[PDB]
Formats: structure tokens, C-alpha cells, sequence
């Protein structure tokens, strides 16, 4: 019943590439059907990326519109995992008014090579019993105090220096609270008030949720895993106490010297064994839109030893390159085109279009009759697959309107008559030649 | 009285229980298939299941495509966001187009979260630091708590407070005669000012007086607030604090839109997912309506490509009125509706047809009645004929000037003479174009 | 503590005028409200 | 002798729109000649504006050059007069570098909607005479002086502190708002302008306030909606009202402003008065900006747009399409075209007469005949400009009345478009770039 932020989109059924241990694609597995050769090549490049030893490798996926190129991209993104950085950028997400195209491409590249750091700290989680503060009268500003912690098994009393006292006062910690103390940095994280200590209370000075008491020993160890991209390290080191630029995106055209310094420091960090560098994948979709200067910057930037495994995508033919007047395959100059492997996709058939419709209905929880499936497949062959996929939800809604439970051919015909296709819309469009604008 | 707009009468699609379109209901006449399709779209939006599905209303100018979007908005209600847009809003001198589009996409998704407010407020009367009578070793006394008396228009009551609050009381100017308020959850103290009761003890006081509070001393209520997902983005991008040179410096400088990074969204999504899983906040997807889409750019369309298949994008309704036009941003790549074919395969097209003279006359009558205008049949038929000669907009527009002319002549309704005089005065597009063509040598 | 308040607010010194005391006169030193009562107090003294 | 900042312009000889009670134009009244149908339509739309019941209305004025579209617009503005907002801008004024063409039109829309509000104001204003304090909560008193009374206030401690920080001295003219308690020094009295022979960095001498001292009354404030937008745009946005530093105000602020204004009008606290937005030379707007007006005229609160266009069937700016008036068809239907007509010979004499009496120039009958012939064979504006030079040339002759010879001399000295073009082709080689 509850609706989370993630809804059912166009590629919400693909949970992977559906490959066996022998890297042989199956006819129908993990939401992907058909397109055997492209799935094979994608599995090869996925294993290659997983190994992660060679850098600056590019792969282009080309084919007809609506033949699964973006589907393959999402499939390999899901199969790669959550802990391996993956960046999806459209073709126009680099033409910015705040930084140059080359700068945007550099940021996109550096955003894909992640650094994993395991941070283990010693912490003290416990319930507050009482706090002792001994303010000086005059003196020189030196403060002294004590702090008693208690758990269900053990308890202790700690002394306080001149540094954590100000933090405790800033966080306004009192009796009856459960706190976690970070021994290394010195921060105080607030969990909540206890139960028994709440019996003796003044008027409401703190009204919030409730928590229990940390059982076991008072002192424990905590571990966090941080995955930090190179670009945000660059942004951090580009200015003092600059961290909102990670979210604000205000840093523009960072100085290169910072970039080589970060590269060197990451090299030493890898050597010392503290942090681990993991290359990621960049996916530029609809890359025909990139200006020629962007392509030529890609040429040189792909020869570095820290470049990611960028994946291209294009559905154009012999078209002139944007910003120029020269024709070329895929709208890409031969220079970049000569530095990567090209994977092509084949048009779909009836047998696998039917299975695509079936898995889409399974994802959307829609039931149709076999005759309805046949009619939908005929529509999705006379007309593109996207239209047939879209008609499923409308047919299900129309069926539910009449208090039905199984979608029928009449509902599908009704929806087909109600909405329109591009071809039929253009056909009806020719008879209003003078009624439209700028024909 | 609220002034009459150009789409005031549209109150809904006017559908049955079975979804069939009535001939004339809720201010809409005709376009039965379009109204049924819009009702299906309304059901889809209320389903709270799909994401990124798009519909394109295609038809000639002045056929009601803009009106049907507002009808969908009205039938949706007011608890679901509905963000309008034109095609010219993307072109900004402060930020890139794909960020204008991304911000708008994030605008059409709203939250709704509930919380409780607890406060002790009122006039202060006395401050009694009640002591425990038996100081401890090495000390002359042991203050136990502070007794604070607060009185409002209802009554007076005494509250026992932690001694440390006194340290805050001297931080501000907490004297008898002031009105204060303390937040139960926070625990701080703030002074509003002296009461109005003591506003006459002097002739010139530098402080302004506030009225005595009415109601109980301790107030506690429950409030539900709705924030769009774009508001969280701007709130987290620009932290509004005063205890910094950065916060204050940025708050002094000219505020500028900043291209929000995708990492910020990745954490906002996580936190809202956590709070939804805890049952505190309720997510409600909305609708984003782009009219005059033909003004977009090929880069904007190519970004919309990827934007639609997202699992978070809301439902988008496009509208356009162009024929076989050149796509903006290209040289001679013509396309229907000025929209690229590859994008146009991701949308569901809803066709809108012309209007028959009977429906045009019905529309004219509905506009006249909603506007508060009385018209005679012999003049209403003439106005409908004139509109059918040229267009519907030119017929509806002449309603007000005819009424003004009749009121000047003293009559309470429009007759044939008023309509013919108004038509003689003003001109339409066709006759003006004919005149321009005739007099081309003197322009 | 609470200082003791006054029951009736001060009034304009002219018996006819019921308005409160906006200010006190300078030449003779009585409560006054406006131009009319100022002129009245000036004339009657 | 004394010349103000404003003087005789081109459209300063018209004062309002010449009409009757029945909206019937006069042949010659209030500095207008002819254009009977155009003036009738102008009066009808002026009544529409005055009523202010319907929102989002557009009227276009089209015609040949020199027929009086801008004159009609200025006459309408004068007839409407003040107290009703009237924002007049040119077509090319929105091509800014700090805000897009959308914002430069949104702000031009919000600047033609007025809000009337009523406020209760009590203020004391006068010249201070003596300030006395004691040292026991310091207690003191202060004395105000005007042309009528002289009074003493028994001010409180906070007022003592404020006065000490503001450094008030005798002879200063100050105003205090007892509602808040803020001192606004206005300067020093004229009679106190001699005790110092070396005045400080910034001092001003103003006359002592007169009348009653503590004034309590009600005032009316007419504020544009654009000001309310700019104020809430940023933390301290009222500077941008004069600086022009505002740019791309967030759309989540204008909606809040509209909601608050609707709530206020429902409560009766404030009232909304519509206005007029005049966009002269609209024939040169962007195809992107034209499409924005489609959804701008369909809002609950929107002014009445009035446009002028000198173009026939011409290309639209921003696209390679031919349209009438240089305006897209999808917008022209929302408008209501009002056409003009070239003036006749009688109209030409009657229009040169008004300018002659506006410039305080006496002209002969034969001089009027020759001038009318010239203004018919040439443009009207050239003949209008031909009278100012004629007066100066006649003054050089030391004569009080112009003649035909003076007109012929001025005609021979300066040149019109036709003769300039004709002489230009004679030696076109000497010119640069064709
Ligand atoms: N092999 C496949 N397995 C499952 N679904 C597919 C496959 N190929 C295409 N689809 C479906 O077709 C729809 C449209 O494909 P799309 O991603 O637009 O292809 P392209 O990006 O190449 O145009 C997608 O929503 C996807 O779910
Ligand atoms: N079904 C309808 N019922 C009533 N009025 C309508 C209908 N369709 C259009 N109109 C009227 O037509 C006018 C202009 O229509 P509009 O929505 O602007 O058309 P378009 O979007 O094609 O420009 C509106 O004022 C509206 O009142
Ligand atoms: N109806 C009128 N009555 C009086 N003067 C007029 C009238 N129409 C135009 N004029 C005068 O003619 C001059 C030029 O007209 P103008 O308004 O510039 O023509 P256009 O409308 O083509 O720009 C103006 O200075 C104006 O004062
Ligand atoms: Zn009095």
C-alpha cells in the first residue's frame, strides 16, 4: 500500500544481464530476453570491468531505436553492484553555463573512479546518570568535571578535559540520556532519553522519542565504509572548509595542479594499503549530441592511466557531426570511432516481443487473455514496442473501471481507439494542413 | 470580487461513473474522446504506480488542449502538486537548461509530514530561584530549580524549570512585565517585549509593545506540512544560518541558482525513504504540464529522453500546436509538432479536433453566463455565426466590449446593434492580414 | 517581583476632554491631548 | 525663463483622449485630430481597463508610420491619469544580460498591478529644545517645539539610551513613531544655523515643523506587486528596487505572493487595481518570448496589454517564417487589432496648428498652406519638425511672424528622406560599402 520514492519505470524489471557461469546468455532470465550477441558482448565487458586492470577502454552500442541499448546499460549497471561506482550522464548534461565542456567531461571522468576506505574507531555507547561541571569563578577559563556512565551490566566514571566539556554543553546533554562518545574525533551523537530516569522531570524542556539502554560492555568498536569519488576529493582540496560545493555544485574549472596532486596522493594511498582505489563505469547516453571539441577531448582523456571504462550509445546513421558539416558514421568523427569496440543490436521478432510483453505485465501486475496477448503483439509489430508496452497500463485501468479482473481484446481495442500512434496521428494530421502552424 | 480569467469556467471533465463523457458538464462541451482519455490519465495519476509516462495533446490552435490540462488539474484536487511550465522557461542566463528541467521535474513531487508543537508562553510575573535548604560540603547553598509564573488571558500558573535556564534568562533581558515563550522540545527562552498593559506608564519608550496572549499558557497542537522535493534541494544547497562568515557572506551577496549535483539527490532520496519506511511522511506524486513544448531545444529533448525512463520522474503532460515544423536547435530537420520522432515514440498522443457551430455557440453562452453577462438570442446567434466565420477566440473576446457599449446606451443586455458595432470597430487576424497584403507598399 | 500597577490611567487635565494624556504641557505643566486642549489650557491660565 | 526637467516633447501636446459621455470622439479636442474609429475603440478598451473585472486582455494598434499609434497610447495614458499603473516599455528593453527574456516580461507584468492598503499612523515631529536626565533606571524628560505649541515628554530609560546613542542636540528637528520608537533626524532649524561657523560632514537646514505635534490619522499606500516580489526575493531586497540587481526570482515566491494577496482581498484588508502594460514596437520580440505571452495572459491577475506594430507581412524575429505584423498566428487571435488610417489634408492642417500653439509659434495662412503641401508630399513628422527651425530662422531675421520665404529657406537647408536618397545615388561611389 505504501508508495516509496522508487516507482515502476520503463526499465524497472531488468535485474541484470541473465548470464550463466560460462558467460552464455539465456533466452529468458533476469528480465532480459533475446538479443543474444549484444548480451554476450556486454557480459564480456562486464567481466573485464570487474577484473579492473586496463584503463581508458571505450565501448559503443548501436542499433535501431527501441532495441534495448539502454536496457542493456541498465542491466549491466544492476549486475555490476551497488558498491561499484556507476555514473549515467545524458548527451546534453555537459553543456553548462558554469564550466567549460572539457571541464565538465573531466569532472564526469573523475566522478567514476572511487576510493574505498574502511574507518574503524573506538566508541563508548552508554546511558547518562549524572554530569559534573565545576565552572571557575575568575581564574583563566579552565574547567573541570566528571561524567558517570552506566549500562545494564557495568558502569564507570570518566574525567573530563577542557575540550569535550564545550561539546557537551553545545549539545545540551543532561541526565537520563543515551549517548555515543567518539574517542578519536570527540563528537557526541544523541540517541534519546531513557525510561526510568524520566520519572523525575521538571516542566517540558525536551520532548522527543524514546530509546532503550545499550546492553553489554560500555566500550566498543565501530566500523564505517566510505566510498569517495575522485571529483569530490578534488572539490574538497580545491578550497579551505569547502564542502557544500559537493551538493551546491558551485566549484567551477578547478585548477589542474590540484588534480595532479590528488592523483599522486591517491597513488601513495594505494601503495600504503590504507585505502583501495576501484575504477568505475561511465555511461554517456545519446552521445551523438556531443560537440566535436568534446569528442576530441575524449580522444586524449581516454589515454590516461586513471580514465574509466566509458560506454557510448547512439541510434543515428550517416549524420553530420554537431558543430561541423562533415558526415560520419554514428555522427562521430573517425578518430574517436577508431579507439573503441562497436556492439550492434538486431531488431526484435514476434516470439520475443510476446515474452517482453509478458514480463512487463508480470512487473506491472496485469493479466490478459491469450487473444489479448496476440492482439497486443500484432500492435507491437505493426507499431513500435514502446507503444505496446504503454498500452498495458491503460488497458488495465480501463478493465478495472468496468469492475473487471482480466483484460480482454475489447478493452485493448478501446484503448487503441482512444489514444493514438505517431503514424496514425500523422495520417490524421495531413487533413488539417491549413489548420496547423507553419507547415 | 475575484477577477474573471480566461479559463475560469473550466471546473472538470464531466464524466460518468462508467467514464463516458457527457455532452456538456462542468463547463466543457464536446471533445468526448479527449475527455475520456484525460479521465483515464487522471486514473493513472491517482494510481500511484507508474512514473515518467507522458501524454501529448495535439490539435489546432484554439481547440481546448490548454483547457483540458486545467480540467485535469481541477479534477485531481489540491493535495497533489501540479506544476505548469512553458517551453521558454528553460532558457536561463543563470543556469543550464537540463537543470531547469531537472528542478521542475523535482518540483512536481510533494511530501506531507506531520508533527506536534508544544510551547509554554505568556507574561512573566516573578522569578523565584527556589533553593534546597541544606547546602553541600564546601558551598553556601544548593539551588534546586527556578519557579516561573506565567499568566495569559485565561489564567496564571507556576512552572518549575531547570536552574540552567536562569543562565539564559540573564543572556537576554528577562524582567517582570515581559512576555516570553519556551519551546518544549527545544528548551530555549526568547523575549518578545513588554506587555501592552504597561504601554501608558511613559510618554516615549523606545520599545514597541505587544498584546497580552489569549489562550492557555501551555499550548500543544498537531500540524501537517507539505513540502515539494525541490524545496529540500534548495534548503540543503544553501544552508540558512547566521553564525558563519560563509552563510552570512552568501546571504549578503546576490543569490544565484546553482546546478545541484546528483549526489545531493542520492542522499535526500535515502533519508525520505527511511522516513517513509518509519511511517512518518507520506509521498504524493504529482503532474508537470509543459505547454508550447515546440519551443524546447534538441538538447532539452535529448535530456528528456533519459529523464522519462527514470523510476522517480512524475507524470508529464505535453501540449503543442505546430504542424510539420523545423526542430529548434537544428538546421532543416523537420518533424511533426516540431518534436523529434525518437522522443515522440515515448508519448501517448491525444488528438483534439475542431468545434462545430453548435458547440461554439454553447461555449459562447457558457462564457457569457460565467462572466455575468446577459445576451439576447438574436444577438447570440449572430455572434456564433461571426465566430464560425473567423474563430472561437474572436467571438468570445467581443462579449465584454458589447456589454460595455450596451451599458453605456443604458440597456441591460446586448442586442444586434451592439454586436455589429463592436465587430465594425475591432478587427480579426484574417481581415488585418488582408489589409496588410493590400497595403504592402506602405509598411 | 511585580511592581504595583495603577488603577486608572492618566487623563487630559481639561475636565471636558476624556482622552488620555498624550503629553504634559511645558509653560504651565499639565496633562494635555491635542491642539484644542492646549489652546484651552493656555487661555484659561 | 525657468526651465524644469521636462519640456516640449513630441507627444506633450496631447492631454487625455478626446471623447464624450457616450464615448463619441470629437473632431478636435484635447489635442487630437481625426482617428474617430481608433479613438472609439481606445475609449471602449479604456472603460474595460477602468472597470477591471476581466483579466488577461490584449489590444493591438496597427497602421502606417505617422498615423498616431503611439499618440493614441499616450492619450490613453493621460486620460487614465495617475492612481492606475501604466508601465510603458519598448520592444527591445527585455534583452538583458542578468535576466532572461522570461523574467524581463514577468517583472513587467507584475509591475502593472497595484495594491491599495490602509494604515493607521501616529507620528510626533518637532524641534528639540532641551533634554534633561538624572543620575540616581535613569529618568529624564525631553521638550519638543513647533509653530503652535511647546511640550515636554517624560520618556523612559530605553529612550534615554537611544537618544544618547543617536547623539541628539538642541536645535535638531526629529520625528519619532510612538508605535515603534525610532528617531529619524531630519536636520537643524534655520534659526539654529549660525552657532557653528564650520559645518560638519553632512548637515541640513530645514524649517521648523508647524501644526499639531502628535498627528494620528489614516494613510493609503499603493504598492506594485513587483515591489512585494523583490522585497521577499532575498534577505534585504529593497535595495534591488533601485539598484536593478534583482535577477530570476524563484517561482515559489510569486505563488506565495499571489496567495497572500488573494487572502488579503478576501479579508478586505487590501484591494487590487489592475493596470496597463504598453509594449511599443512589439514587432521585434523573440519567438521564444511570444510563446511566453500565451500562458501569461491566462492568469487570474494580469494587466491589459497594448501593443504597437509598424510591420506588415514580414519575417518573425528568431525564426524563418513570414507572418502578418511579425507576430505568430497562435497569439494574434488572442489580441484585438485596432487599425488606423492615413490623415487627410484637413487633418494635416488641423494637426500642425496644435503643435504651433504648443510651441507658442504664430504662422501665416500661406505658410500653413505650403507646410500642409510639404507634409502631404512628404512625411508628417518632417513637416512637424519644420516649424521649430522656422521659428529660429525668423528670429534671426528679427521678425515676429513667419512667412513663405522663411519656410522655403528652412526647406532648402535641411533635407528629407526622398531628397537625401536621390542625392545619395548621384555620388554613391564616394560612399562606403555600397
Ligand atoms: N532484451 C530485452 N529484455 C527486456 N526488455 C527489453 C529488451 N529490449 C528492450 N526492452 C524494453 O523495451 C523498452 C524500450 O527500449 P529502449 O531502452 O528505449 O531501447 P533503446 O534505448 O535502444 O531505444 C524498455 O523499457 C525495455 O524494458
Ligand atoms: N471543451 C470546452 N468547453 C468550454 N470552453 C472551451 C472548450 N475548449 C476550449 N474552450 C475555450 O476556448 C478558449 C481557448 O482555448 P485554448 O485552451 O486556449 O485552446 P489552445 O490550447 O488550442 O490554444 C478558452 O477560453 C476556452 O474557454
Ligand atoms: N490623432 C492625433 N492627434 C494629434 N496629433 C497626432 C495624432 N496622431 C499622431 N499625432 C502626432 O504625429 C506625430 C507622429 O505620430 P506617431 O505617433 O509617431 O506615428 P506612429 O503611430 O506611426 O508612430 C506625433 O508627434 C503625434 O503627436
Ligand atoms: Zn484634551
Amino acid at each position: 500500500d505504501v508508495t516509496r520514492i522508487e516507482r515502476i519505470g520503463a526499465h524497472s524489471h531488468i535485474r541484470g544481464l541473465g548470464l550463466d557461469d560460462a558467460l552464455e546468455p539465456r533466452q529468458a532470465s533476469q528480465g532480459m530476453v533475446g538479443q543474444l550477441a549484444a548480451r554476450r558482448a556486454a557480459g564480456v565487458v562486464l567481466e573485464m570491468i570487474r577484473e579492473g586492470k586496463i584503463a581508458g577502454r571505450a565501448v559503443l552500442i548501436a542499433g535501431q531505436p527501441g532495441t534495448g541499448k539502454t536496457a542493456i546499460a541498465m542491466g549491466m549497471a544492476q549486475a555490476l553492484g551497488p558498491d561499484t561506482p556507476f555514473t549515467a550522464i545524458a548527451g546534453s548534461e555537459i553543456f553548462s553555463l558554469e564550466m567549460s565542456k572539457t571541464e565538465a567531461l573531466t569532472q564526469a571522468f573523475r566522478r567514476s573512479i572511487g576510493v574505498r576506505i574502511k574507518e574503524e574507531t573506538e566508541i563508548i555507547e552508554g546511558e547518562v546518570v549524572e554530569i559534573q561541571i565545576d565552572r571557575p569563578a575568575t581564574g583563566t577559563g579552565s574547567k573541570v568535571g566528571k561524567l558517570t556512565l552506566k549500562t545494564t551490566e557495568m558502569e564507570t566514571i570518566y574525567d573530563l578535559g577542557t575540550k569535550m566539556i564545550e561539546s557537551l554543553t553545545k549539545d545540551k546533554v543532561q541526565a537520563g540520556d543515551v549517548i555515543t562518545i567518539d574517542k578519536a574525533t570527540g563528537k557526541i551523537s544523541k540517541l534519546g532519553r531513557s525510561f526510568t530516569r524520566a520519572r523525575d522531570y521538571d516542566a517540558m524542556g525536551s520532548q522527543t522519542k524514546f530509546v532503550q539502554c545499550p546492553d553489554g560492555e560500555l566500550q566498543k568498536r565501530k566500523e564505517v565504509v566510505h566510498t569517495v569519488s575522485l571529483h569530490e576529493i578534488d572539490v574538497i582540496n580545491s578550497r579551505t572548509q569547502g564542502f557544500l560545493a559537493l551538493f551546491s555544485g558551485d566549484t567551477g574549472e578547478i585548477k589542474s595542479e590540484v588534480r595532479e596532486q590528488i592523483n599522486a596522493k591517491v597513488a601513495e594511498w594505494r601503495e600504503e594499503g590504507k585505502a583501495e582505489i576501484i575504477p568505475g563505469v561511465l555511461f554517456i547516453d545519446e552521445v551523438h549530441m556531443l560537440d566535436i571539441e568534446s569528442f576530441s577531448f575524449l580522444n586524449r582523456a581516454l589515454e590516461s592511466d586513471m580514465a574509466p571504462v566509458l560506454i557510448m550509445a547512439t541510434n543515428r546513421g550517416i549524420t553530420r557531426i554537431r558543430g561541423t558539416s562533415y558526415q560520419s558514421p554514428h555522427g562521430i568523427p573517425i578518430d574517436l570511432l577508431d579507439r573503441l569496440l562497436i556492439v550492434s543490436t538486431t531488431p526484435y521478432s514476434e516470439k520475443d516481443t510476446k515474452q517482453i510483453l509478458r514480463i512487463r505485465c508480470e512487473e506491472e501486475d496485469v493479466e490478459m487473455s491469450e487473444d489479448a496477448y496476440t492482439v497486443l503483439t500484432r500492435i507491437g509489430l505493426e507499431t513500435s514496442l514502446r507503444y505496446a508496452i504503454q498500452l498495458i497500463t491503460a488497458a488495465s485501468l480501463v478493465c478495472r473501471k468496468r469492475k473487471g479482473t482480466e483484460v480482454q481484446v475489447d478493452d485493448i481495442k478501446r484503448v487503441y481507439s482512444l489514444f493514438l500512434d505517431e503514424s496514425r496521428s500523422t495520417q490524421y494530421m495531413k487533413e488539417y494542413q491549413d489548420a496547423f502552424l507553419f507547415n | 470580487t475575484q477577477r474573471i480569467a480566461s479559463h475560469s469556467h473550466v471546473k472538470g471533465l464531466g464524466l460518468d461513473e462508467s467514464g463516458l463523457a457527457k455532452q456538456a458538464a462542468s463547463g466543457l462541451v464536446g471533445q468526448e474522446n479527449a475527455r475520456e482519455a484525460c479521465g483515464v490519465i487522471v486514473e493513472l495519476i491517482k494510481s500511484k504506480k507508474m512514473a515518467g509516462r507522458a501524454v501529448l495533446l495535439a490539435g489546432p490552435p484554439g481547440t481546448g488542449k490548454t483547457a483540458l490540462a486545467l480540467a485535469i488539474a481541477q479534477e485531481l484536487g489540491s493535495k497533489v502538486p501540479f506544476c505548469p511550465m512553458v517551453g521558454s522557461e528553460v532558457y536561463s542566463t543563470e543556469i543550464k537548461k537540463t537543470e531547469v528541467l531537472m528542478e521542475n521535474f523535482r518540483r512536481a513531487i510533494g511530501l506531507r509530514i506531520k508533527e506536534t508543537k508544544e510551547v509554554y508562553e505568556g507574561e512573566v510575573t516573578e522569578l523565584t530561584p527556589c533553593e534546597t535548604e541544606n547546602p553541600m560540603g564546601g558551598y553556601g547553598k544548593t539551588i534546586s530549580h527556578v519557579i516561573i509564573g506565567l499568566k495569559t488571558a485565561k489564567g496564571t500558573k507556576q512552572l518549575k524549570l531547570d536552574p540552567s535556564i536562569f543562565e539564559s534568562l540573564q543572556k537576554e533581558r528577562v524582567e517582570a512585565g515581559d512576555v516570553i515563550y519556551i519551546e518544549a522540545n527545544s528548551g530555549a527562552v526568547k523575549r518578545q517585549g513588554r506587555c501592552d498593559t504597561y504601554a501608558t506608564e511613559f510618554d516615549l519608550e523606545a520599545e514597541e509593545y505587544v498584546p497580552l496572549p489569549k489562550g492557555d499558557v501551555h499550548k500543544k497542537k498537531e500540524i501537517i506540512q507539505d513540502v515539494t522535493l525541490h524545496d529540500l534541494d534548495v534548503a540543503n544547497a544553501r544552508p540558512q544560518g547566521g553564525q558563519d562568515i560563509l552563510s552570512m557572506m552568501g546571504q549578503l551577496m546576490k543569490p544565484k541558482k546553482t546546478e545541484i549535483t546528483d549526489k545531493l539527490r542520492g542522499e535526500i532520496n535515502k533519508v525520505v525513504n527511511k522516513y517513509i519506511d518509519q511511517g512518518i511522511a507520506e509521498l504524493v506524486p504529482g503532474v508537470l504540464f509543459v505547454d508550447e513544448v515546440h519551443m524546447l531545444d534538441i538538447e532539452c529533448f535529448t535530456y528528456l529522453h533519459r529523464a522519462l525512463e527514470s523510476s522517480i520522474a512524475p507524470i508529464v503532460i505535453f501540449a503543442s500546436n505546430r504542424g510539420n515544423c523545423v526542430i529548434r536547435g537544428t538546421e532543416d530537420i523537420t518533424s511533426p509538432h516540431g518534436i523529434p520522432l525518437d522522443l515522440l515514440d515515448r508519448v501517448m498522443i491525444i488528438r483534439t479536433m475542431l468545434y462545430t457551430p453548435q458547440e461554439m455557440k454553447q461555449i459562447i453562452k457558457i462564457r457569457a453566463q460565467t462572466e455575468g453577462i446577459n445576451i439576447s438570442e438574436e444577438a447570440l446567434n449572430h455572434l456564433g455565426e461571426i465566430g464560425t466565420k473567423t474563430t472561437l477566440r474572436y467571438s468570445v473576446q467581443l462579449l465584454t466590449p458589447a456589454n460595455l457599449l450596451a451599458k453605456i446606451n443604458g440597456k441591460d443586455s446586448i442586442e444586434k446593434e451592439h454586436v455589429e458595432e463592436i465587430s465594425e470597430l475591432f478587427y480579426d487576424a484574417k481581415s488585418s492580414a488582408k489589409i496588410l497584403a493590400d497595403q504592402q507598399d506602405k509598411y | 517581583q511585580r511592581p504595583s500597577p495603577s488603577g486608572p490611567p492618566p487623563r487630559c487635565s481639561v475636565p471636558g476632554c476624556p482622552h488620555p494624556r498624550r503629553y504634559a504641557c511645558s509653560r504651565t505643566g499639565q496633562a494635555l491631548c491635542s491642539l484644542q486642549c492646549y489652546r484651552i489650557n493656555l487661555q484659561m491660565r
